Parts: C-alpha cells; sequence; structure tokens
C-alpha cells in the first residue's frame, strides 16, 4: 500500500534516465537544443506537441530573466 | 511529419526527468507525451513518463503504460511497482497487491 524508502528508491532508479544528453559542452548544447526544439514544436498540429512547445518557450524566457538577475549579482 | 534527432530526444527526456525531480509531474508529463508521441518506443522515456503519470494521478493511463512496458520490457521489477501504484489509483487494490508481489519477487533478482 504505502510507499517505503525502498519503494521510492526503486521508483527513482526506475524513472531516472541516468547519463543522457551526450555532449561535450552542456551549456551551449542545451541552449541550442532548447531554442531549436521550441521553435520546431510550435509548427505541430498535435495538441500534445503544442503543449511541450509552450513549456519550452517558458523556460526560454525564464532563462532570459535569470540572465538579467545574474548580471545584477556580478556588480557587488 | 516531424522527426527528432538523438540529441533532441535526449533533451526532452532530460527535461521531463528534471521536471519530475522537481515535483512538477504535469510539466514532466507534457514533455514526455511529446517525446512519446514522436518516438513511441523510447523506453527510458516510457518509464519516466509512466512514473510522472503515477504522480500526476493518471492511473488508467499509468496502467496501460505499465502493462505496455511489462509486455515490452521484461523481468523488470519497476514495471510491477508502477502497475501496483496505477492499480491502487484506479481502486483495484487487489490488482495492486498482485502487482506489488510481482515487484517484490524481481527486486529479489539479487
Amino acid at each position: 500500500l504505502y510507499p517505503t524508502a525502498q519503494s521510492k528508491r526503486s521508483l527513482w532508479d526506475f524513472a531516472s534516465p541516468g547519463y543522457t544528453f551526450h555532449g561535450l559542452h552542456r551549456a551551449q548544447d542545451y541552449r541550442r537544443e532548447l531554442d531549436t526544439l521550441q521553435s520546431l514544436l510550435t509548427t505541430s498540429q498535435s495538441s500534445e506537441l503544442q503543449a511541450a512547445a509552450a513549456l519550452l518557450k517558458c523556460q526560454q524566457d525564464d532563462d532570459r530573466l535569470l540572465q538579467i538577475i545574474l548580471n545584477l549579482l556580478h556588480k557587488v | 511529419n516531424i522527426t527528432l534527432t538523438k540529441r533532441q530526444q535526449e533533451f526532452l527526456l532530460l527535461n521531463g526527468w528534471l521536471q519530475l525531480q522537481c515535483g512538477h509531474a504535469e510539466r514532466a508529463c507534457i514533455l514526455l507525451d511529446a517525446l512519446l508521441t514522436l518516438n513511441p518506443e523510447h523506453l527510458a522515456g516510457r518509464r519516466c513518463r509512466l512514473v510522472a503519470l503515477l504522480n500526476n494521478n493518471q492511473g488508467e493511463r499509468a496502467e496501460k503504460e505499465a502493462q505496455w512496458l511489462i509486455s515490452h520490457d521484461p523481468l523488470q521489477a519497476g514495471n510491477w511497482l508502477c502497475l501496483s501504484r496505477a492499480q491502487q489509483l484506479n481502486g483495484d487494490l487487489d490488482k495492486a497487491r498482485h502487482a506489488y508481489q510481482h515487484y517484490l519477487e524481481l527486486k529479489d533478482h539479487n
């Protein structure tokens, strides 16, 4: 019935993809795939794809906002 | 007509997995549904989405996904834990006890 620390560890390990995104420069490669993928999925007519495209646009703009915050914490 | 590169499949997978770690199961499900709409055979994605559905309380979908994985990914204990949780979400408590007992037996693969 209820969960068990063993139950949730088996859940995590089950859901966890492990090492993924196989590349040499995680930061540039991430922003590049995010932008490419977000502009790619809007062109879908599928409701399921359209929702993903919207969420990606979101993190794309939350990253623009955090970039603004990060600049503010550089100067003192 | 849309096709995902390997890196792009990995990207969505990793975004779905990261949102699921944040406790954001709907966001996880949306990302993983898009992946599994275009690459239905992405097993890591099937698993991650299966657990995300179990946390966003989509028991009937979670069920169909768990039996799907059991029929396609075999001897895997986690499939049975997912079936148990999905079955308990659907109110079939006994179906969940049979599924949980199968889970215990293969966790016993040690």
